[PDB]
């Protein structure tokens, strides 16, 4: 009775869920800009109407691409540049104590050595000023990273300013965007686009808290993979953002020791003027506003009568214990405890400072056996940056108590991509189709 | 009526339309299905690409529709695959959803399009005999 | 050579869902087999429970069991599962996993014949 | 007759069948043609296969015999290639031995069928200028 | 006749076992006598 | 028995046993090994 | 340029067989061309042996000599050579390798014609 026949139609809009390879879009650098594909002026954007999609931001592949990508560029840019073999020496170290505040005393070490010349047949004494957290004592002492592996110098000439970068995907395949406002990472979006791809995504590397990134339109987000487990990070974003200013103000000078044919190492010579730490300012009223509105938020979550508290880091390794960032090619770590100190309870132009440290040997990502010895800067250096997110961690969480403790936390770099990433999708487009008609060959 | 221009919808924007109206612009969704480590990813990337194209090309043309877009076939519609009518299929539903509930089955009438085909192929050669 | 070993609990309680696993090995599950669950006791012999298609899905069952049986396949681990619900003392028997097939020639002559008839488990219901 | 299942032959294991039955299965081959260093080797690998496949089927079109298995022509059979009937061709003896034996006459086959097809293509469009 | 044991090259290590394996490349064109007319 | 060419006396030989035949062997010293660490993550293991 | 060179034996035995290799430059011998065989001889004058086809190998011979001419031609070496069984007294002669053939257009009109006549080779027949 029907008398249908299949029908074979090709290019059926249909898609299914795949990973494959994004590529580069981007309008001396760490980040390669040079092999990256030049950005398209005029981005194009469908808005699908009727479709509702699915989404889940703790599933997405882009950020372990996104990683894989980020850390070979960063061991790109370091192949060519000087090995500083020749460093492990028996160094003989003295205190600084010329105009030093009550602080900054025993900071600094004066350290004097022998090193190589041109000539390999004939040496030369120097010597240096270093910092406390970088020297071992063996009045001798020795690099941190030496009984570990020799380890490079970064090249002068590259600069660690993020610049932003798309992620646009081969043929066959298409981006799904959520822009439903109010989105928590996970769960159905009724609003999706189609996009080329991305907009820009600065790898700014922080811990603690996300710097120069992107605001929530609506109000404070909370997102978490399983908030009632506590062994998973809370991700919040903030709707307006928080400045933060933070300076070295020591006038340092750099000079350079030739080490071999062609081949330099740039010391820290003196220091001119006073010596005194460096900081950041974190303005007061707005941070107090800024947690309000965060508490608010949490209230929703663990009952409306709790009590909330924001109490300092546990504990571990400098990285993962200190706000850690860098500030015009200076490294910073710096102390957050005047930030995450208060409890709320349901019912002018000061500022706070954070007196906080530098480091020279850099590890970077979460490896053992490779350093980044970052060459001194010239003079005194400040930046100004806005503050956009956080990362808490519950601390305990068990039904004996109605209070619940929040910490910072940090150390892994996905969460810093996750953030952006968190309403992107990739699919692949499958054409062939199949459907009854009437028509007969 | 005259100096006005016209902009009409993109790649996908027929993905929530019906059947019928999504059936009406299949070329432009066909159109871009062809277009140190990292040059080996991104070329890997394009064979893949160029492999999937010829893969759907060939599959398309052991079927007798080479070459086109629309192609209507010889097998009949059985009707333990669906048991909808023609008005609640290409005025009522979208291609998405025609999927997810046909998608079980799939093989067997890639089959039958097959042995068509082939049977179809020999009477028109014994046909041409004479 | 295609080896077919039965797997699940060896006691089962009436009333209660009695679910049994058949894993292939030497030739895959997902092709146009039909898979046989079949059944021994003593007084009744042989007893045909149903069978499940491995392409398609496509089960059949014995009318006078009725739906109280419910047939599985996984092509990932290699197997297919019988799930009988509502179990009584009339249930306790040795459970076989078979399949029998004949291989030919496109639109020719046959070949060859083939039934392999595993092992089989024992299974008795009973609190 | 029911609750049976059946398995055929596939790949090239029906080589020792006659041409006449060795024909009837094509599409079992034809379907397998398509699917740091070593990614280089890899990938050369992929886009010869790619390559070849492409030149045979341009060859297959420029015949006219474009998105077809079995495509007889119009060329007519030159005796001086082979003598021998239809009787012991296609019933006694397989495609391995007749390609070794017409292995020296197959260029001229090939230019003949271009030829005829450039000639049938002239025809046709002078025909439907009328 | 006197035999000695022999080695070295490492060839004849791999040339044990793949005795029996040999490769080929498939050539699906052909032509054939047939009774149509296009 | 395998050869290019037996009757040449500058090929090589090969003969496929029908059944293996077991041989055991050992070196039965008790060994110990230190490690000299030569550089910057850099270790020499030596027989102490 | 074109051109041709010829080799072989220049004394040969009666009864035996000669053979002569044409060695060609500036050309393949696998395209449509036929390659010619002719021999000077006193009195005789110019006389052809036979030619062969370089594309098919289709070969044709002097109904004068008989089944004693064949011919062969190397595609990888790029020559062709001339056989002649039974060899007389009344072979002895100046053999060269030749080739006529003419360039034209596809479905039009001919641009040029060509032959070059290699230089040959003397060969005497005696024991
Ligand atoms: C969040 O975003 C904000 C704003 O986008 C960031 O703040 C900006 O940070 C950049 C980089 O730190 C800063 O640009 C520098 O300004 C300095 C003062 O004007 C310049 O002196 C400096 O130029 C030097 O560095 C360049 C490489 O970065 C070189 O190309 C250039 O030649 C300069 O280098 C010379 O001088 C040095 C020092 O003497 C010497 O060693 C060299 O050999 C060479 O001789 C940069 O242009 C912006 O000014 C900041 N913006 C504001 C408003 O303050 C902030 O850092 C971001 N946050 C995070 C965490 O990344
Ligand atoms: C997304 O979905 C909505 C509805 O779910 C689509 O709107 C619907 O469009 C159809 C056809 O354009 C409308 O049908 C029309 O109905 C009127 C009144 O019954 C009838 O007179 C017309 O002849 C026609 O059949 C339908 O009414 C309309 N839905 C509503 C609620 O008005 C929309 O088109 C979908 N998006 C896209 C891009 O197609
Ligand atoms: C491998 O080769 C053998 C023979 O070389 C094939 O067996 C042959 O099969 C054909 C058709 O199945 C038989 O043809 C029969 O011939 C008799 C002759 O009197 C005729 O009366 C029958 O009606 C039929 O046409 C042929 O006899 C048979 N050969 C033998 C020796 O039994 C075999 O099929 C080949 N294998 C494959 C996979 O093709
Ligand atoms: C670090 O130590 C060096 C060496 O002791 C200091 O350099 C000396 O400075 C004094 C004056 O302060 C000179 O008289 C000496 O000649 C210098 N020595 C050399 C080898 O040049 C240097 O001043 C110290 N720096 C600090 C910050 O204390
Ligand atoms: C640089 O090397 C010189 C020698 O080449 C060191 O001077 C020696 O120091 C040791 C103690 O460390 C004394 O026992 C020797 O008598 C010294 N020799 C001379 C010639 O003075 C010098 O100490 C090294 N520099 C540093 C900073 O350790
Ligand atoms: C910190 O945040 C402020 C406000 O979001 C940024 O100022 C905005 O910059 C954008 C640049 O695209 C302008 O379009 C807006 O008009 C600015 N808003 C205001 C209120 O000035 C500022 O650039 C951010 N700073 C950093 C370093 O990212
Ligand atoms: C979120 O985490 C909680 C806490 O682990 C999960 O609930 C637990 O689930 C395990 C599973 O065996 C039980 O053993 C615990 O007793 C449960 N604890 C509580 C407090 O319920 C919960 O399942 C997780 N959410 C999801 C979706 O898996
Ligand atoms: C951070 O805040 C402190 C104040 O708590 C600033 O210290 C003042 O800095 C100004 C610079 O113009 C001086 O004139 C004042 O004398 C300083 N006062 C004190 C008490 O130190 C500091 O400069 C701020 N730093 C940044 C980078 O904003
Ligand atoms: C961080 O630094 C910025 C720029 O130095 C400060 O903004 C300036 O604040 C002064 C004092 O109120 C004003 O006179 C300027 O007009 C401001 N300039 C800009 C560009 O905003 C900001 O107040 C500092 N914040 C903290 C917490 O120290
Ligand atoms: C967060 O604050 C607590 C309390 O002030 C810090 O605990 C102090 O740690 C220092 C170690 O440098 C001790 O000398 C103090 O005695 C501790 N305080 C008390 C009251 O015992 C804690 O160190 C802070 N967090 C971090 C990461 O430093
Ligand atoms: C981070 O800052 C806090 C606040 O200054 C530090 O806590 C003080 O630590 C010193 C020890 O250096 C104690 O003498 C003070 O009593 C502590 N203050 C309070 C209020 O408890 C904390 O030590 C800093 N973190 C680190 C790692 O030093
Ligand atoms: C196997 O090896 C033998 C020995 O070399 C080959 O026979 C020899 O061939 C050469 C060719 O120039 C002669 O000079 C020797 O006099 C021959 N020796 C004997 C004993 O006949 C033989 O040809 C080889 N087998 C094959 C198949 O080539
Ligand atoms: C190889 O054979 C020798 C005997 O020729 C074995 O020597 C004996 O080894 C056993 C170890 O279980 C000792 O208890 C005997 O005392 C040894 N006898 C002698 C005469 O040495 C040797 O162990 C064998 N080694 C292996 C690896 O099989
Ligand atoms: C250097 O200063 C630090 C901190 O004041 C002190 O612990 C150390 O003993 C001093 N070393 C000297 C004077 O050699
Ligand atoms: C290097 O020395 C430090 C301090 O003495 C020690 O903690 C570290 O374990 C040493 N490295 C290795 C690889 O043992
Ligand atoms: C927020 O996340 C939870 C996680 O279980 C999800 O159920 C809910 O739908 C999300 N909210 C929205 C508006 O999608
Ligand atoms: C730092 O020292 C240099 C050299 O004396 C001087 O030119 C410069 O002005 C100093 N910087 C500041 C901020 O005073
Ligand atoms: C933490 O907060 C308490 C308020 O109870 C205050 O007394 C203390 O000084 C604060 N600590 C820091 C380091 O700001
Ligand atoms: C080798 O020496 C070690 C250390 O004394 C001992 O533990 C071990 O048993 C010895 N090996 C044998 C085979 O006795």
């Amino acid at each position: 009775a029907e008398n249908l026949w299949v029908t074979v139609y090709y290019g059926v809009p249909v898609w299914k869920d795949a990973e494959t390879t994004l590529f580069c879009a981007s309008d001396h650098n760490v980040w390669a800009t040079h092999a990256c594909v030049p950005t398209d002026p005029n981005p194009q954007e469908i808005h699908l109407e009727n479709v509702t999609e699915e989404f889940n931001m703790w599933k997405n592949n882009m950020v372990e691409q996104m990683h894989t990508d980020i850390i070979s560029l960063w061991d790109q840019s370091l192949k060519p540049c000087v090995k500083l073999t020749p460093l492990c020496v028996t160094l003989q170290c003295t205190n600084v104590t010329n105009n030093i505040t009550d602080d900054m005393r025993g900071e600094l070490k004066n350290c004097s050595f022998n090193m190589t010349t041109e000539l390999r047949d004939k040496k030369q004494k120097v010597y240096s000023l270093f910092y406390r957290l970088d020297v071992v004592q063996i009045k001798e002492y020795r690099l941190i990273n030496c009984n570990t592996s020799a380890c490079t110098q970064a090249c002068p000439k590259v600069s660690f300013e993020p610049i932003p970068i798309h992620y646009c995907a081969p043929a066959g395949f298409a981006i799904l965007k959520c822009k439903d406002k109010k989105f928590n990472g996970t769960g159905p979006c009724p609003s999706v686009s189609t996009v080329q791809c991305t907009h820009g995504i600065k790898p700014v590397v922080s811990t603690q808290l996300l710097l120069n990134g992107s605001l929530a339109e609506e109000e404070v987000m909370i997102r978490s993979e399983n908030i009632t487990n506590n062994a998973k990070n809370i991700l919040v974003q903030f709707n307006t953002p928080v400045q933060i200013n933070c300076t070295r103000p020591n006038n340092n000078t750099r000079k350079s020791i030739r080490i071999g044919p062609g081949q330099a190492f740039y010391a820290t010579g003196d220091i001119i003027g006073d010596i005194r730490q460096a900081h950041c300012n974190v303005s007061k009223a707005t941070w107090n506003e800024t947690l309000g509105k965060v508490v608010k938020q949490l209230r929703k979550h663990f009952g409306n009568n709790t009590i909330i508290r924001f109490a300092n880091s546990s504990g571990g390794d400098l990285e993962v214990t200190t706000h850690s960032f860098n500030c015009g090619g200076e490294f910073f770590y710096c102390n957050t405890s005047g930030l995450f100190n208060s409890t709320w309870i349901s019912n002018s132009n000061d500022s706070i400072t954070l007196p906080c440290r530098i480091k020279q040997i850099i590890n970077m990502w979460q490896r053992i056996g490779q350093c980044m010895y970052a060459p001194p800067i010239q003079g005194v250096i400040r930046c100004v940056s806005n503050i956009t997110g956080l990362i808490l961690t519950r601390d305990g969480g068990s039904t004996n108590s109605t209070t619940e403790t929040f910490r910072p936390g940090g150390g892994d770099m996905r969460d810093n991509w996750r953030s952006e990433l968190y309403k992107y999708k990739v699919v692949k487009i499958e054409p062939l189709g199949v459907a009854p008609t009437r028509c007969k060959r | 009526a005259v100096g006005i221009g016209a902009v009409f919808l993109g790649f996908l924007g027929a993905a929530g339309s019906t059947m019928g109206a999504a059936s009406m612009t299949l070329t432009v969704q066909a159109r871009n299905l062809l277009s140190t480590v990292w040059g080996i990813k991104q070329l890997q990337a394009r064979v893949l690409a160029v492999e999937r194209y010829l893969r759907d090309q060939q599959l398309l043309g052991i079927w007798g529709c080479s070459g086109k877009l629309i192609c209507c076939t010889n097998v009949p519609w059985n009707s333990s695959w669906s048991n909808r009518n023609l008005s609640e299929i290409w005025d009522n539903m979208t291609w998405l959803q025609w999927d997810k509930e046909i998608s079980n089955y799939t093989q067997i009438i890639y089959g039958l399009l097959e042995e068509s085909q082939n049977q179809q192929e020999k009477n028109e050669q014994d046909l041409l005999a004479l | 050579q295609v080896q077919l070993q039965e797997s699940g609990p060896g006691l089962v309680k009436p009333s209660e869902t009695l679910s049994l696993t058949c894993a292939v090995s030497g030739v895959s599950i997902s092709g146009n087999y039909y898979w046989n669950w079949i059944r021994q006791s003593p007084g009744k012999g042989l007893e045909w429970i149903g069978n499940i298609h491995g392409n398609t899905a496509a089960t059949v069952y014995n009318p006078s069991l009725g739906s109280r049986v419910t047939f599985s396949r996984d092509t990932s681990k290699n197997q297919f599962s019988l799930r009988l619900d509502s179990v009584t003392a009339a249930d306790t028997a040795v459970y076989f996993c078979a399949t029998l097939y004949e291989f030919r020639v496109y639109m020719g002559e046959r070949i060859s014949y083939h039934d392999y008839w595993g092992q089989g488990l024992l299974v008795t219901v009973s609190a």
